[PDB]
RNA sequence: GGCCCAUUCGGGUCUUGUAAUUGGAAUGAGUACAAUGUAAAUACCUUAACGAGGAACAAUUGGAGGGCAAGUCUGGUGCCAG
């Protein structure tokens, strides 16, 4: 009963960074760059009423 | 301890999820012991706030649930005052435990390495070896979580796993 | 507690069939004592006769027909513990079975076997006798193996079957108090007619 | 099951040990098992305090008596021989029964109150005590509730406490059990609540009886020594 | 009022429970339990002993003999002395040498005897915290003790090993490891009269041994920083301190409990009080005891404080904030880096940064009326204790002592009314666990003995 | 290396005979090893080891320390006397066995 | 390549997987020396020896959904639907 909850949690904490953008630790080594894109025309941004 | 009002809603399976995950717990018995206690704790404080001031219930109680929450560890030093009784909660509670303090002092490297060693026997808080994980020690004793000196973590003679190998190495 | 006495009252309910067998001199009831060989059996209707009829019954053959009772004479006979015939014919005729286990070894194929022809050709009353409680020093495991057992006994049977315990023999044959209250468990049994 | 003059530590036991038959009453005594036993614990169980009983250390009212449940009562001396023990046992100031160490001199005697005089047969003087020491002829003006002190040696009275207004008295019996300072007052009623009545460190007043009373000495001068704290 | 409130309320609160001077006033259980007392046997070792000798101001203090006798071992760290009922001292350095003196020729400096150095030879050849039973020191020996009866010397320091040698030879009869990876030892004592060891190891941990049966007694725990001293008379009570959690214990050592002491003095409330009509504040660590009786004891704190403690009170009976002086700022030629003296001036900030000089060793002869204390003030100082136990006093110093004392103890002489006694103090320059002391002003590494008369 | 302390120590006159509570000590032994037990306090006390004796043991959780109850004689012979017979049957040298019937 | 949202089209995101190989440590259930305990024995307590790779020293219970045949059955507007 352990070990499930223990890898249905590293389940659930890897589909946490899907839906939201978890803050990782910062700035690892040197700032490589966005590694994954830039989306020039999307805002994730939440627009008041 | 006692089942909660709506065990199966979304916001609590996801709640009992995270404790689980992020304390090594075995099942939901953990979460809803603690936060049963938890429930009486500050369901008292409740009422010792809705006596009023130079009520000798609401001094000498709450001078006296104060003292014994900071003397469990779960409240500050600097605090003492009723209304962060109300403001405790259940992670406050289980931090405290064992194999929660086990790994924040960093005998283990995970809260399932700090579960294991605690039920194998390694920690000792004090002069007793502890082997239970959920333990909720205290301020004095946050300091003398320490590897247990019969055992081969601390400075004992290796265990069977380590001799035989050695043995067998040996011819 | 109305729907306790309902749902109680409903289990006194069973399917209405003829009995068949008479209430002025009813047959001695048929007891088969089924073991793997090398447990019990002899000396256990040998320490049974003993007690029954106070004649030290050395050397048995055949079946046994002693008085028990008032009304309730049985017949003692012994399964040849290799044949897998005689086990199916006494497993046909018989009404109640004292089924042998070594509890030091444990269950058996022998009276696994037993089990399955009677509750195949219609299962008479069992009761399990566990013979060899000599374990060893540890009464924890004595106390262990005896429950394992029972519930794997209690699998077989209904849930709620007697499982006997008999101690080690002394003197030829076995403990004259636990052979009184194993006599009183076959005095009181209520045997249900079956329908070959 | 037990009372409460014992001073018995309730972690003790289920059947309590009554006492034998003897001189004082059952409810006015310890035994000598409660006494030797549990309460200055020479002994650890029946066994051995009947084993130095079967010795034969003890000594009370200078005579052996060898029995595990014989009822010391009120200030009979227990005398132990080897190192010497004198044991005076009077009553403390809540109930219980505490037990003086004294001297070879003053364990010589005891004093007893006077029950009773009587012309019993043939023209005979005659006087109990709470022991029963019927000891031949005293003074004839030996009233109730006076104090005789015995020689301890044979049987004789050899000196006489008068019991008057203005005396030093100990009080054994009702809710005053174990009380001294013996003046605030007198009053001697014809049947009841009559008595001296007694001090206290605020000299306050108290009501007995008389037969729950009797003089041990004078203001500031007993004979028998008395514990302190 | 709400504190005046529960004042009230408790106070009420005993009279009831005193609720649930006559001429007759005996307790029959205490009268009974006083018989068993009287029936009992050893009334030797556990004299709750009170001061009896009283001799703080009979003695003479200014005319000292004092006699510094430097010896060729970088930063000595302890002393050890002992005396029958000729007489042995022992010094041990950072060196990994223990050194055995003759002291008993009292009107001349010590005589050295013998050496005992480790080294890099006694590392041991596994690197395993059990296998620790080599016999010498490869690392920082901290603390000697020499046994009462003085057929012992035991030794140990951050090689975490109890060394015990004997005294005619200086030779290494057995060895005790602490078993574990942190366990430094860090003070010994034995109770006095005994063959009692109590050492105090960096696990918050205190070790307790008998050492002529060359076994462990019982391991006590609870301290929360590391057991910086430890002190012991008689009685089998203890007294130890840990660093930096500011609270002395004692040590009820068959009961395995403890009576804990914190300080509390807070520069917030003590400006207030000298508000009233100032360069005072609050406490870094206490770090040093010594038990004066069977009743009270004192401790040397990190801000020069010396505080004296009895058995019946949590905080301290009494204070004494500076005892040996505030340390010399540093210079300006030597803070700032600047040209001009304003500017230099002005990164001195004024008084804010001056701190005073700590007490690093203090030492309370056993049921006396006098203790003497010691930093790097290069003057020891002597205090009396008032005959009422509830202050004490500074009579005079002891100024040949030029670096930190790392130990302080004396030696007896003479009779009941008539007494000389020499002050030993280890000299060091550099303080005995770590470095961290800057400006060595003239200091030496050497026995710094006093002869005092009276 | 076991390990021994005496503690209130008081003398019985009327049973010739001194008794203490015995804090014996045994880290990283098993127990107290009672007859060794007696050995090492017939020794730290005078000789009589047939009349020194200790029944109360009781160890604490974790081991090291073990309470026991120690009660030592001179004279073998009121030893004998005094002492009862199944600790004498445990220990010393009297075996009596009582009659096995109904 | 995994995951998430959404009735739809689609959209959002990111070190994630594998009956892949492999390594030495840990000890607990069990098996057991004892001693302690106790009238005696049990049990608790203390405790040497052995005890893990399918760590086979082999925990369940209930639910959701598929997919397959030279297979079988039914219907009927070929090859389909059930
Ligand atoms: N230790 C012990 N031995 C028993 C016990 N019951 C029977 N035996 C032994 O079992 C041995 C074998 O003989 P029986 O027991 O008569 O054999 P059985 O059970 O009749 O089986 P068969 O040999 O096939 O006829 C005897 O000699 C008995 O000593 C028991 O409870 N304990
Ligand atoms: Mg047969």
């Amino acid at each position: 009963s352990r070990v499930k909850k223990r890898k249905k949690y590293q389940k659930a904490q890897k589909k946490l960074k899907s839906v939201r953008a978890v803050y990782s630790g910062g700035q690892s080594g040197v700032y490589e760059g966005e590694k994954t894109g830039i989306k020039k025309g999307l805002t994730r941004s939440v627009k008041f009423k | 301890y006692s089942t909660p009002k709506r065990p199966y809603e979304s916001s609590r399976l996801d709640a009992e999820l995270k404790l689980a995950g992020e304390f090594g717990l075995k099942n939901k018995k953990e979460i809803y012991r603690i936060s049963f206690q938890l429930s009486k704790i500050r369901r008292a404080a409740r009422d010792l706030l809705t006596r009023d001031e130079k009520d000798p219930k609401r001094l000498f109680e709450g001078n006296a649930l104060i003292r014994r929450l900071v003397r469990v560890g779960v409240l500050s030093e600097d605090k003492k005052k009723l209304d962060y009784v109300l403001a405790l909660k259940v992670e406050d509670f289980l931090e405290r435990r064992l194999q929660t303090q086990v790994y924040k002092l960093g005998l283990a490297k995970s809260v399932h390495h700090a579960r294991v060693l605690i039920t194998q026997r390694h920690i000792a808080v004090g002069k007793q070896i502890v082997n239970i994980p959920s333990f909720m020690v205290r301020l004095d004793s946050e300091k003398h979580i320490d590897f247990a000196p019969t055992s081969p973590f601390g400075g004992a003679r290796p265990g069977r796993v380590a001799r035989r190998n050695a043995a067998r190495k040996a011819e | 507690t109305m729907q306790r006495s309902s749902d109680v009252n409903e289990r006194k309910l069973h399917v209405p069939m003829v009995d068949r067998t008479p209430e002025d001199d009813p047959p001695p009831f048929i007891v088969a004592v089924v073991g793997p060989p090398g447990t019990g059996k002899t000396t256990l209707i040998r320490s049974l006769v003993r007690r029954m009829t106070k004649s030290t019954l050395n050397d048995i053959q055949g079946p046994i027909t002693v008085v028990s009772g008032k009304h309730r004479r049985l017949t003692f006979l012994e399964c040849p513990a290799d044949d897998l015939n005689a086990m199916i014919d006494i497993a046909k005729i018989a009404d109640l079975v004292l089924l042998l286990i070594d509890g030091n070894f444990g269950f058996e194929m022998e009276t696994m076997e037993f089990l399955n022809i009677a509750q195949h050709h219609g299962m008479p009353r069992v009761l399990g006798v566990a013979t060899h409680l000599d374990l060893f020093k540890s009464q924890s495991t004595l106390r262990a193996s005896k429950k394992r057992l029972k519930h794997r006994f209690w699998t077989e049977v209904y849930q709620g079957a007697k499982l006997f315990y008999l101690s080690g023999v002394i003197n030829g044959r076995y403990p004259d108090r636990e052979i009184l209250n194993l006599s009183r468990f076959i005095s009181v049994m209520k045997f249900r007619p079956l329908k070959w | 099951a037990a009372p409460h003059h014992w001073l018995l530590d309730k972690l003790s036991g289920c059947y309590a040990p009554r006492p034998s038959a003897g001189p004082h009453k059952l409810r006015e005594s310890l035994p000598l098992i409660v006494f030797l036993r549990n309460r200055l614990k020479y002994a650890l169980n029946g066994r051995e305090v009947k084993a130095i009983l079967m010795q034969r250390h003890v000594k009370v009212d200078g005579k052996v008596r060898t029995d595990t449940t014989y009822p010391a009562g009120f200030m009979d001396v227990i005398t132990l021989d080897a190192t010497n023990e004198n044991f005076r046992l009077v009553y403390d100031v809540k109930g219980r029964f505490a037990v003086h160490r004294i001297t070879d001199e003053e364990a010589s005697y005891k004093l007893g109150k006077v029950k009773k005089v009587q012309l019993g047969k043939k023209g005979v003087p005659y006087v109990v005590t709470h022991d029963g020491r019927t000891i031949r002829y005293p003074d004839p003006n030996i009233k109730v509730n006076d104090t005789v002190k015995i020689d301890l040696a044979s049987g004789k009275i050899t000196d006489f406490i008068k019991f008057d207004a203005g005396k030093l008295v100990y009080v054994t019996g009702g809710r005053n059990l174990g009380r001294i300072g013996t003046i605030v007052h007198k009053e001697r009623h014809d049947g009841g609540f009559d008595l001296v009545h007694i001090k206290d460190s605020l000299d306050n007043t108290f009501v007995t009886r008389l037969n729950n009373v009797f003089v041990i000495g004078e203001q500031g001068k007993p004979y028998i020594s008395l514990p302190k704290g | 009022n709400p504190a005046d409130k529960r004042r009230r309320l408790a106070k009420q609160y005993l009279e009831n429970l005193k609720s649930e001077d006559e001429y007759n006033n005996f307790d029959a259980g205490d009268l009974d339990k006083d018989i068993i007392a009287s029936r009992l046997k050893e009334d030797v070792a556990e004299q709750q002993g009170r001061v009896f000798r009283y001799f703080g101001d009979k003695l003479l203090i200014s005319e000292a003999k004092q006699s510094f006798t430097r010896v060729g071992e970088n930063n000595l760290t302890c002393i050890s002395c002992f005396q029958p009922v000729r007489l042995f001292a022992y010094t041990v350095s950072k060196d990994l040498q223990l050194t055995k003196y003759d002291i008993t020729d009292f009107s001349k400096r010590p005589k050295k005897l013998k050496y005992a150095k480790g080294g890099a030879k006694y590392i041991p050849t596994s690197k395993h915290e059990y296998e620790n039973t080599t016999e010498g020191h490869y690392d920082e020996i901290l603390t000697v003790a020499a046994s009462p009866d003085g057929k012992y010397v035991v030794t140990g320091g951050r090689d975490r090993k109890l060394i015990v040698w004997s005294t005619e030879s200086l030779s290494p009869v057995k060895v005790i490891p602490t078993k574990d990876r942190r366990g430094e030892v860090l003070s010994l004592a034995f109770r006095k009269n005994s063959d009692q060891l109590y050492a105090s190891c960096a696990d918050f941990k205190i070790r307790t041994y008998s050492i002529n049966q060359f076994s462990q007694l019982e391991i006590l725990y609870g301290h929360h920083d590391i057991v910086e001293d430890i002190s012991a008379l008689a009685m089998e009570r203890c007294v130890t301190v840990g660093a930096r959690d500011r609270t002395a214990m004692l040590w009820k050592i068959p009961d395995e409990t403890r009576l804990t002491f914190r300080g509390g003095d807070e520069p917030q409330k003590l400006l207030r009080r000298w508000m009233k009509e100032p360069l005072f504040f609050c406490e870094g660590s206490i770090d040093v005891v010594s038990m004066v009786d069977d009743f009270h004891f004192i401790t040397g704190s990190d801000n020069g404080n010396i505080c004296l403690w009895s058995l019946a009170k949590k905080k301290p009976i009494f204070t004494e904030r500076i005892a040996h002086g505030i340390l010399p700022e540093p210079s300006f030629n030597d803070i700032s880096g600047e040209t001009d003296e304003e500017l230099r001036k002005r990164q001195l900030q004024g008084k804010k940064l001056l701190q005073p000089f700590w007490i690093t060793s203090l030492y309370a002869i056993p049921y006396s009326n006098v203790f003497i204390s010691g930093s790097w003030s290069g003057s020891l100082k002597v205090w009396k204790i008032s005959d009422n136990l509830r202050s004490f006093e500074l009579l005079g110093e002891l100024s040949g002592a030029k670096g930190v004392v790392t130990k302080i103890q004396v030696v007896e002489s003479g009779k009941h009314g008539k007494e000389k006694f020499r002050i030993l103090a280890s000299i060091a320059k550099e303080h005995r666990l770590g470095r961290w002391i800057a400006n060595v002003s003239g200091a030496r590494n050497g026995i710094y003995s006093a002869v005092i008369d009276q | 290396a076991v390990t021994i302390r005496t503690r209130k120590v008081i003398s019985n006159p009327l049973l010739a005979r001194k008794q203490f509570v015995v804090d014996v000590l045994h880290p990283n032994r098993a127990n107290v090893s009672k007859d060794e037990l007696r050995e090492k306090l017939a020794e730290v006390y005078k000789a009589e080891k047939d009349a020194v004796s200790v029944f109360g043991f009781r160890t604490q959780f974790g081991g090291g320390k073990s309470v026991g109850f120690g009660l030592v004689y001179n004279s073998v012979a009121e030893a004998k006397k005094f002492e009862p017979t199944y600790r004498l049957v445990r220990y010393g040298l009297a075996e009596k066995v009582e009659k096995a019937s109904r």
